[PDB]
RNA sequence: UCGACCAGGA
């Protein structure tokens, strides 16, 4: 129960092709010039235009049924607009210390670039996708 | 509505179908196959009107 | 020839109850209700109503051949909370709410000249 | 005011425009359905033949005879015939309409609903008068006959909803209508260059504003203002085709909780 | 059958509430599947029902005539002339549930024959019966009661 | 009874109504349509008989079959079409949906999966909840075009552990394929497990049918104005093509292309520039058309259709053939009497510039009409003799 | 009926073929799917 | 061939086909009067007794 | 003008005259 | 064969307005689109079963006996 | 119809004239000028296959009959009046089909085989087969209720009879994919 | 109930 992976995004470019609620976003980091980012983003809910400023994280917490809202007690680790469930697929080795990871949220894949992840991001399914600003 | 042009036999309505064939009195060339002594026949189906 | 007749559809058969509540193995705290002489009317509005009440955590409704005058409701609730008190509450709740439909209506009705 | 809000638009004898607010839309439809399919009607049920010298088959007669409508107000008052103690029908579960016809006249002879005659007791109640809403007081041409030309029946008519058969379909088409400008996207319009120009607009977006163009989609928003015209065929009034569809409804589910108890 | 060789036996029969339904409350009498179109390129099958939606709102009789000049882009100005949408589609809502289908359904009359084959002269079951003299198996037929 | 296939043991299920009642997959190995389509039945007497039934010609055993080495039975009609649409990157489903489409799959755990948004709405996709129907430790990796582990068109197909990864589930994944998914589940997990993929990927899907929808319309067979103008020269520049080969076969300049006639060679080149033209016409219609052509999305699924249906509706029918060659002159000269002779023009030998939605010419028609009456003869033959071979 | 008047029966080079010469004289839709196909002609 | 190759048959039924979504892959949907019709010999046996006279 | 030339249209009065007289069983009577 | 009461698709009594139909159209002189609006037949539905009727039954009552 | 060349005012022109057309419609009204007029007026003739060998026909009169001195897209492409030396035109090219394919609306916008089906489904079609089916003693009679004329017709359903005595209903349909059944 | 012809269905 705790974060994996932190950094704030530039987007480059945004790709709807053929489709009407999704896109596929191309972005770099302003921390790492090592840094690059693809994801696929439901623009309906959450929308983006080029050059803006995100903060994706990704997380482990906050293997059970899924339970409604019911916003009380909830501990909601939604300090973000944006948040996804996904599925490491692939640990793709980008030759020197550069590794890119592959997502699927529900066939929305994403793809991150970069080198320090290493005592970080597992190869194990479970893990979410935060996004605010 | 009804159209006649049919007979009634043992109370049941008969059609009699237009039956296709190959004119009479007519002149026809045609060739034979490879295997035939024949190279050609001139035919002529000649009956009375 | 071959057609069953009509009225089966509303008119419960020989030894045949409306309700038959079954405990759902595969969750704790669920069960499925078979619902006898019934068509979607029925079914998909107690569906909707339950997903009102936060406590319940589930709740499907489903006519598993169309021959048939039937349908199965799983319901599943918050520990603590019987389905069967679940689907009592969405029942009264429908009531209620028809009741003012109703009540509203014939209001409205009086007001015309036509 | 209450719960559920009702705005009648425009009321008729046979036809009520209104819109149903703070509803969602499982109880809009599921109303929808009540009134098409069970509500309680009168209509003929049993057609017994004693001459038909018709050109008409006999059947073919009696089917028109069942889709004729008939009075049925007090039909809350008839039993079933099904739940009625006697042998086969009597008062208290049937309506007995007799039909007599002959072509005196050179000319051809029409047989009309109007020419059906209660002959069972009807103790009062406001039941089996065929229903005549045509100009000249006929309604219905249930049969044509010419000379020497004779139909001589008895119908029987029993309570019933139209689930059984559809002659005791107390309403006709039913208007139904949410969401004019496609702003909960719950369809995705088909065209060629614009959507919005090819789809004809809606008479019910006089009633909602336009989406503003710029305005992002509203994924909280949910269904709820439903545009509704239910046609009444003449057997009940429109009013009380929406005020029997509501109870009938509340009975049903109310048949569900006396379930319920007794488990 | 259509008069277009777009042939097909029943399958069920929905009542009135069950079935997909206009803002105006018309309800098909018959439901055919689009996958029956593109193979068999049934193109007048189309045009017949478009031309019957003008047809019956207009009170004129469609000319379905073969080497005409009637256009589609003709028939759909009419149609769009009587409040409806130019190619024939209308906003359905389903049945059951009372939700806007997604999809916009191909409506409009279509003029439907009914064919002489009917399941009930057809439906035939033996389990021992009448036999042959000669060779002593079943006899020919469901006529004849026959295996 | 033309395969082992086309004789099956079922389970009975006594129901109401005249007809014998059948699984729609099961509807390829026994080749059946339900337009008046009449089945047999056979009783076995003994319980020696019956197990040769249920453990011998079973169904579900029938899944694989020896003939091709692969399923003789996949996901059709309506379930593959909805498929697709259910399956997109696009298709989004809330809640309410979810659990019901979850309650339909019988086998279902009773646990709700996780929706892939969370956000400001609780939103599970298609691949999500059909993923629901496929059982676990089921591996399928495809790869199609542009597939790149990425693959950015929602290409190719990716299923780990049961679930799907990337990729939209058309006929390529749950057809009869060699590859395919039925094919993996039943030898991955046995022929009754794989019986139930196909009830439970059929319940899912065709719920979700039915609450989504699919038509098709004349709309569908229309294209652009540039699209149709561009068609139009098109045809017009094959016709130009043609008449120049024409002039120069009647100027003796024309040389024939060994063991070939002069005419042979011209009427080779002739039928070539119209077929040509026929094709690319046809293109530019398939490309024109968006992706929402209800025409399109049955090809896409591949439930029915292929481009030469959308050709010959929307664009151009085509050049018209009897014996191999066009339309010939059984008239002194000419192929009808509204014809000059020695006409050998594109229109004369039976070429039809038009599409099935523009209509048909009377010539057009005739010929057309000939060319028809030469497949209607072929299958009629073609059932006596095929026949007697398998005999 | 109508149709079953204006039939022709061919007892039997290409005779199932819909020739040049048919136009306007016989229908060149209306003919059986079966073994009778093109020799079953109709006016 | 007629006769000995193949054979016309007791425990047979024929009728027009429709298909079913909510049928199982391995089922056929039989007409309840073809079930009616169409007979299967159990033998009596102590693990059907009671069931067998039932149905008789 | 009755020396006019007939139209499209016009072809079906003759058709009209043809089968009024003719008949569609014609060729049987005959 | 005789108009039918009520209408296959909506169930709106069609049946009582064949001899009004009929006059709207001899007596009155209008169109037939016009005649069907003016017996309040809205829904293409209803239009349908008034004028795609063929009224057999005046044929029928030739027959003497 | 005869073609001829000689028509003082101009070119090669019909013999039949807006004049016949006027003449054989009074006769339709009152009810002199027949189809037997036509043809011993010299207007209209019969040709057999062997005679059609030696003929120019036109399919249209007027289309196919003017000269040369925009086209509408949504129209099928049709050719020309190439040739001068016309010798007849066609009464009605839509009159090359026969009684049960004359019923298929739009043939011309279907596969050929699909019209060939027709023609023969509506040979098995319900309807009304008489007037007189109480009269008639046969073995089997189907009689369809209500039958209805259809919406969408042909113009050589006229001389058919078809509206008269219809073989089908008029059903609103639906092309959609619904419970899958 | 001996079986020949004709007409159809997939
Ligand atoms: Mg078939
Ligand atoms: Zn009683
Ligand atoms: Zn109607």
């Amino acid at each position: 129960s705790n974060t994996l992976f932190d950094d704030i995004f530039q987007v480059s470019e945004v790709d709807p092709g053929r489709y009407n609620k999704v896109c596929r976003i191309e972005a770099a980091s302003t921390t790492q010039d090592q840094c690059k980012l693809t994801l696929d983003i439901n623009v309906e809910l959450f929308p983006v235009a080029a050059q803006d400023s995100l903060t994706v994280t990704i997380a482990s917490s906050l293997t059970r049924s899924w339970r409604p809202p019911q916003a009380g007690d909830r501990s909601l680790a939604d300090d973000y607009d944006y948040v996804m469930y996904g599925t490491a697929y692939k640990f793709e080795e980008v030759s020197k210390d550069l590794i890119a990871v592959y997502y699927s949220f529900g066939g929305l894949l994403m793809r991150l670039e970069g080198n320090y992840r290493n005592l970080n991001n597992l190869k194990q399914e479970n893990a979410y996708l935060l996004i605010r600003r | 509505f009804d159209m006649g042009g049919y007979f009634i036999i043992n109370g049941s309505e008969k059609v009699l179908i237009a039956q296709e064939r190959s004119a009479g009195n007519i002149v026809q060339v045609f060739k034979k196959a490879a295997p035939s002594p024949i190279s050609h026949v001139a035919e002529i189906r000649s009956a009375l009107e | 020839m071959n057609a069953p007749d009509r009225f089966e559809l509303f008119l419960l058969g020989e030894g045949e109850s409306k309700l038959k509540i079954d405990p759902d193995t595969k969750a704790p705290n669920a069960v499925v209700i078979t619902f006898e002489k019934e068509d979607h009317t029925l079914g998909n509005l107690i569906r909707a109503e339950l997903l009102n009440d936060r406590k319940v955590l589930f709740a499907a409704y489903k006519v598993e051949h169309p021959f048939f005058a039937r349908f199965k409701l799983r319901i599943q609730t918050t520990e603590g909370y019987d389905p069967k008190d679940a689907l009592k509450n969405a029942c009264n709740s429908i009531i209620n709410k028809l009741g003012a439909l109703k009540t509203n209506f014939e209001t409205e009705w009086n007001l015309q000249t036509l | 005011e209450e719960g559920p809000q009702v705005k009648i638009r425009e009321a008729s004898k046979d036809n009520v425009d209104f819109i149903l607010s703070n509803v969602d839309l499982a109880m809009a439809n599921s109303l929808r359905r009540v009134m098409i399919a069970e509500i309680p009607t009168l209509a003929i049920d049993s057609v017994e033949v004693e001459t038909n010298t018709t050109v008409l088959a006999d059947e073919f007669i009696a089917h028109r005879l069942g889709l004729i409508p008939l009075q049925s107000m007090d039909i809350e008052q008839l039993e079933y015939s099904r739940d009625c103690f006697c042998e086969d029908h009597c008062d208290k579960c049937s309506v007995v309409l007799t039909l007599q016809a002959f072509g005196e006249s050179e000319s051809t002879t029409n047989v009309y609903s109007k020419d059906l005659v209660i002959v069972s007791n009807l103790m009062g109640r406001n039941i089996g008068h065929p229903i005549i809403q045509d100009k000249e007081g006929n309604g219905v041409l249930i049969c044509k006959l010419r000379k020497g030309q004779e139909l001589k029946l008895t119908c029987v008519a029993k309570k019933g909803i139209a689930k059984e058969h559809a002659k005791w379909g107390p309403a006709a088409a039913i208007e139904f209508e949410y969401d004019p400008w496609n702003k909960l996207k719950h369809t995705d319009y088909w065209y060629e260059q614009d959507s919005a120009k090819e789809w004809p607009q809606s008479k019910n977006c006089e009633y909602e504003d336009p989406p503003n163009e710029g305005d992002p989609f509203d994924y909280k928003a949910q269904a709820d203002t439903f545009y509704m015209n239910v046609e009444s065929v003449g057997s009940i009034p429109v009013d009380q085709v929406v005020v029997r569809g509501i109870d009938t409804l509340q009975k049903k589910v109310a048949s569900i909780l006396l379930a319920l108890t007794q488990m | 059958a259509s008069r277009h060789g777009q042939k097909g036996t029943i399958g069920i029969t929905y009542r009135r509430e069950d079935m997909p339904f206009t803002a105006e409350g018309i309800v098909p009498d018959l439901i055919i599947n689009p996958h029956a179109i593109p193979s068999r390129m049934t193109v007048a099958h189309l045009i017949e029902c478009l031309l019957s939606k003008v047809a019956a709102l207009s009170g004129n009789e469609g000319d379905a005539s073969p080497f005409t000049d009637i256009t589609v882009e003709g028939i759909s100005k009419l149609l769009r002339e009587h409040g409806y949408q130019s190619r024939g589609f209308e906003v359905m809502y389903n049945g059951h549930t009372g939700k806007k289908l997604m999809a916009q359904i191909f409506f409009g009359p279509t003029y439907y024959q009914r064919l002489r084959h009917m399941v009930d002269d057809k439906i035939h079951a033996r389990a021992r019966g009448p036999m042959q003299v000669l060779t002593r198996q079943p006899v020919e037929g469901r006529s004849r009661d026959g295996g | 009874s033309l395969h082992k296939m086309s004789m099956m043991a079922h389970r009975v299920k006594v129901i109401p109504y005249s007809t014998f009642r059948l699984n729609l997959s099961v509807t390829s190995p026994y080749n059946a349509d339900f337009d008046g389509d009449e089945m047999n039945l056979h009783v076995p007497q003994s319980e020696e008989t019956r197990a040769e039934l249920s453990q011998l010609c079973a169904v579900p055993l029938q899944i694989v079959s020896p003939q091709s080495n692969k399923p003789c039975m996949g996901i059709v009609q309506d379930t593959l079409c909805g498929i697709r649409k259910l399956t997109l990157r696009d298709t989004f489903i809330e809640l309410d949906q979810v659990l019901n489409m979850l309650y339909w799959v019988p086998d279902w755990d009773g646990v709700i999966p996780t929706p892939a948004i969370i956000k400001p709405k609780p939103l599970w996709s298609g691949k999500q909840i059909l993923s629901v129907a496929i059982p676990n430790g089921i591996h399928l990796q495809r790869f199609d075009e542009g597939t790149t582990l990425l693959s950015p068109k929602d290409n190719g197909m990716l299923i780990i552990d049961g679930q799907i990864i990337f990729g939209v589930v058309e006929k390529k994944t749950v057809g009869s394929s060699n590859g395919g998914l039925i094919h993996v589940v039943t030898r991955e997990k046995g022929p009754q497990v794989c019986a139930k993929l196909f009830g439970n990927i059929q319940k899912v899907v065709n719920f979700w049918l039915l609450h989504n929808g699919f038509s098709t319309g004349i709309g569908d067979t229309i294209a652009d104005g540039p699209t149709m103008r561009e068609i139009t020269e098109t045809i017009a520049e094959a016709k130009k093509k043609v008449l120049d080969v024409t002039k120069e076969a009647q100027a003796n300049l024309l040389t024939a292309k060994h063991g070939m006639t002069l005419r042979e060679s011209f009427e080779d080149n002739v039928v070539r520039f119209l077929n040509e033209a026929r094709d690319k016409a046809g293109r530019l219609a398939e490309v024109n058309l968006k992706d929402l052509n209800n025409v399109k999305q049955m090809v896409m699924a591949g439930s029915k259709g292929s481009f030469i249906n959308i050709a010959q509706m929307s664009a151009c029918v085509g050049q018209q053939s009897v014996e191999g060659k066009r339309i010939a002159f059984g008239f002194v000269d000419r192929t009808l009497p509204h014809f000059s002779k020695d006409d050998y023009s594109p229109e004369s030998k039976g070429f039809v510039e038009n599409s099935y939605l523009r209509g048909l010419t009377p010539q057009e028609f005739f010929f057309h009409a000939m060319g028809g009456r030469e497949g209607l003869i072929d299958t009629a033959v073609k059932t006596a003799e095929t026949g007697y071979i398998q005999r | 009926t109508l149709s079953h008047l204006r039939r022709t029966n061919t007892p039997i080079a290409k005779p199932r073929q819909l020739h040049n010469t048919h136009w306007g004289l016989v229908c060149p839709a209306e003919t059986p799917e079966g073994q009778a196909c093109g020799l079953v002609k109709n006016l | 061939r007629g006769n000995l190759m193949g054979k016309r048959v007791d425990f047979s039924a024929r009728t027009v086909i429709s298909g079913d979504p909510n049928l199982e892959l391995d089922q056929v949907g039989v007409p309840k009067s073809i079930a009616k019709t169409l007979t299967y010999p159990e033998v009596v046996t102590p693990y059907n007794i009671d069931r067998l006279t039932q149905l008789v | 003008d009755e020396s006019a030339p007939i139209t499209a249209e016009d072809s079906w009065a003759v058709i009209s005259a043809f089968f009024r007289e003719k008949g569609l069983v014609s060729q049987q009577l005959d | 064969m005789i108009v039918p009461v009520r209408c296959f698709s909506c169930g709106k009594v069609v049946g009582d307005k064949w001899e009004s139909y009929l006059n709207l159209l001899q007596e009155d002189e209008l169109d037939e689109g016009t005649a069907l609006s003016r017996l309040g037949l809205k829904r293409y539905c209803c239009r349908r079963m008034i004028l795609t009727h063929v009224d057999l039954i005046e044929k029928f009552l030739r027959y003497n006996p | 119809f005869i073609v001829e060349d000689d028509e003082s005012l101009g070119h090669k022109e019909l013999k039949v004239r807006k004049g016949h057309i006027a003449k054989l419609m009074a006769t339709e009204y009152q009810d002199e000028y027949t189809w037997s007029s036509l043809l011993n007026e010299g207007l209209v003739e019969y040709i057999d296959a062997e005679e059609e060998e030696s003929i120019l026909i036109a399919m249209q009169p007027e289309d196919l009959e003017p000269a040369e001195a925009d086209v509408d897209p949504a129209k099928r492409i049709r050719v020309s009046h190439h040739a001068t030396t016309f010798t007849h035109c066609e009464i009605h090219p839509s009159m090359i089909l026969g009684v049960a394919a004359s019923i298929i609306p739009f043939p011309d916008h279907n596969q050929s085989p699909r019209n060939t089906y027709q023609s023969a489904m509506g040979k098995q079609a319900m309807g009304v087969f008489l007037t007189n089916y109480n009269v008639r003693m046969d073995t089997m009679a189907n009689i369809l209720y209500y039958p209805q004329k259809p919406l969408g017709t042909t113009r050589a359903m006229e001389y058919l009879k078809f509206r008269e005595l219809p073989a089908g209903q008029n059903a609103i349909v639906a092309i959609a994919c619904y419970s899958g059944y």
